[PDB]
């Protein structure tokens, strides 16, 4: 009778169960700031030339 | 952004009578922008606390 390596399958494990698909990373590089300021504009009360 | 074959056409002249392109066309694009901003008011008088 006929003799030869028995074919063996693999098994157990597991494809296509749970998708989760987390895998991205935040953060991205651009400009930093602004260095802008200003202030509360003239104030003017005078007037009668008091010298 | 991309032109149309009707714009493309439009802008050489050859229209006939009451056709509006009868003389050669010209096209100017325009953007416009609409943000936001804050104002302080303070010591009777206006300022931007970041400009």
């Amino acid at each position: 009778i006929v003799l030869r390596g028995p074919t063996l399958a693999p098994t157990l494990d597991r494809t296509a169960t749970h998708t989760v698909t987390r895998p991205r990373a935040l953060g991205s590089f651009h400009s930093t700031a602004g260095p802008a300021k200003h202030a509360a504009s003239i104030m003017a009360e005078c007037k009668d030339e008091s010298r | 952004v991309t032109m149309s074959p009707e714009s493309v056409v439009a802008a050489a002249g050859g229209g006939n009578n009451n056709s509006g392109y009868n003389e050669p066309q010209r096209f100017a694009l325009v953007v416009i922008a609409v943000n936001h901003n804050v104002i302080r008011i303070m010591n009777g008088s206006m300022g931007f606390p970041i400009l």
